[PDB]
């Protein structure tokens, strides 16, 4: 990005906020799977055991 | 019988690819898995990749993920690794075991019962032939006993026999545990327990008993005061 | 990726005690863990698996149990053969991992050693390493603090230690202080001393070191 | 249990008339399940082929 970003308020930024989370699920075929790759925030996510997924 | 038994190629050299065989008492793995179990010297033990028996799957510890290869056929008590890259970790007591087929509580569920025999097999950077004594005499013939004793290092291979007074032992003989050296080589110091009572008289000769050399050098106790 | 600490590393317990050992694991893994049995010289047999379901064959006396990320092997009727280290096994994600290493050791046979200094012979001295022992005979427990003074300072690798494993005819410990150290340092130092404390011993003592003919 | 069970009636038991029965899970390891036991009339039960299913 660039550098200044008009930082108005000097609060921060979406990271630690934003998770690259990078699934794999079916298409519309039954029998087709493929990594789909999404951004999802942190407050949507919760954490499960084998603590790195 | 599901009882396993594992030699391979023995004692190895570094950065080489060895290959340890296993094999199996005439329990086909039909259902099953096998996997090794490396055994450090004393203390904690790893684990090393499990296969599956029923197919060509190959599983791998995750930092040797490509490091351990091994050959499947259709009869299943032949079961050989090919561990590259043998690294100064890798000598200890490696193991065979085989997977629970089916059970009450679980099924797959890796809590092994059948074991192999295990042998150490180490990663010695070199032969270097064999040991030598050196003799331990004491000052006199803080303490009054006068415990005299033997020091073999660099015996090669591991391991050597080693006895005391041609094996007619007298009292309370003991022999330190194998200890490895950097170089690759290993170093043992055969002193003997010595009482506090009779001194003077007491004769601990030390039976190196190494498989080509098989000598008996003299060890007596004399003062060095 | 689950290792298992597996407090606490030691104890010693006499036949039948009351001793427990207690699986430390990072993270939860429900009650799929196992159990080994390590008698020396053989591979582990299987103790407890599952966490709580006692093995066929081996007794009752194994009172184990627990869930979630603590797990507790006690033993009722210790016996001679169980005198062994014990290695709890993680089976619920890969990789697998074992035990920290729990050793278990007979609580009898206390018995004092007897120290001295023995300086080298022929052999040593024409060759290019010799060696200055204060030997340790029937001592206990493995906690033998021996200290080397070599121009003010402590060396290691020389310090060949390694404490014998306990014995059956005896039940004790037998330790040597060989320093196989060369002649460039070690002829040099004209005067050593060890220093060697022990609770089995009422009364710990020094033993110092005169170089060869001296 | 009790042998007795304070049986006056003594009509029978329930036993050889339930079917004690268990059926896979799935699990993360490749080809590993588990068993999920429970209690289920024989009324609610039965046998295609493939003995013991
Ligand atoms: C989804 O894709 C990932 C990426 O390779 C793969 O590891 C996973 O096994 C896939 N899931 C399936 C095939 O169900
Ligand atoms: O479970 C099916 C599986 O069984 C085993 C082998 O015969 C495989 O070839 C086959 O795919």
């Amino acid at each position: 990005n660039v550098n200044y970003t008009n930082n108005f308020p000097n609060i921060g930024n979406i990271t630690d906020e934003v998770r690259n989370c990078s699934f794999n699920v079916t298409t519309e075929i039954r029998d087709k799977k493929q990594k789909v790759y999404a951004l999802f925030y942190k407050l949507d996510i919760v954490q499960m055991e084998n603590k790195n997924s | 019988q599901i009882h396993l038994q594992e030699s391979g190629p023995g004692l190895v050299r570094p950065s080489e690819t060895l290959s340890l065989t296993c094999d199996v008492s005439g329990g086909a793995f039909n259902d099953a898995y096998c996997s090794w179990i490396r055994r450090l010297p004393g203390g904690s033990l790893e684990w090393i990749g499990r296969i599956s028996g029923r197919d060509g799957y190959v599983e791998s510890n995750p930092s040797l993920t490509g490091r351990v290869t091994m050959s499947i056929d259709a009869t299943w008590k032949k079961i050989v690794l090919r561990l590259t890259s043998v690294t100064a970790s890798d000598t200890a007591t490696y193991f065979c075991a085989g997977e629970t087929p089916e059970d009450d509580f679980g099924y797959y569920q890796p809590y092994f019962k059948s074991w192999g025999q295990g042998l150490l097999v180490t990663v010695s950077s070199a032969s270097t032939k064999g040991p030598s004594v050196f003799p331990l005499a004491p000052s006199s013939k803080s303490g009054g006993t006068a415990a005299l004793g033997c020091l073999v290092k660099d015996y090669f291979p591991e391991p050597v026999t080693v006895s005391w007074n041609s094996g007619a032992l007298t009292s309370g003989v003991h022999t330190f545990p194998a200890v490895l050296q950097s170089s690759g080589l290993y170093s043992l110091s055969s002193v003997v327990t010595v009482p506090s009572s009779s001194l003077g008289t007491q004769t601990y000769i030390c039976n190196v008993n190494h498989k080509p050399s098989n000598t008996k050098v003299d060890k007596k106790v004399e003062p060095k005061s | 990726d689950i290792q298992l600490i597996q407090s606490p590393s030691s104890v010693s317990a006499s036949v039948g005690d009351r001793v427990t050992i207690t699986c430390r694991s990072t993270q939860a893994i429900g009650t799929d863990l196992a159990w080994y049995q390590a008698t020396p010289g053989t591979a582990p047999k299987l103790l407890i698996y599952h966490s709580f379901a006692r093995h066929e064959g081996v007794p009752s006396r194994f009172s184990a149990g627990g869930s979630g990320s603590e797990f507790s092997l006690t033993i009722t009727g210790l016996q001679p053969e169980d005198f062994a280290t014990f290695f709890c096994q993680h089976y619920k994600r890969l990789p697998l991992t074992f035990g920290g290493g729990t050793k278990v050791e007979v609580k009898r046979t206390v018995a004092a050693p007897s120290v001295f200094i023995f300086p080298p012979s022929d052999e040593q001295l024409k060759s290019g390493t010799a060696s200055v022992v204060c030997l340790l005979n029937n001592f206990y427990p493995r906690e033998a603090k021996v200290q080397w003074k070599v121009d003010n300072a402590l060396q290691s690798g020389n310090s060949q230690e390694s404490v014998t494993e306990q014995d059956s005819k005896d039940s004790t410990y037998s330790l040597s202080s060989t320093l196989t150290l060369s002649k460039a340092d070690y002829e040099k130092h004209k005067v050593y001393a060890c220093e060697v404390t022990h609770q089995g011993l009422s009364s710990p003592v020094t033993k110092s070191f005169n170089r060869g003919e001296c």
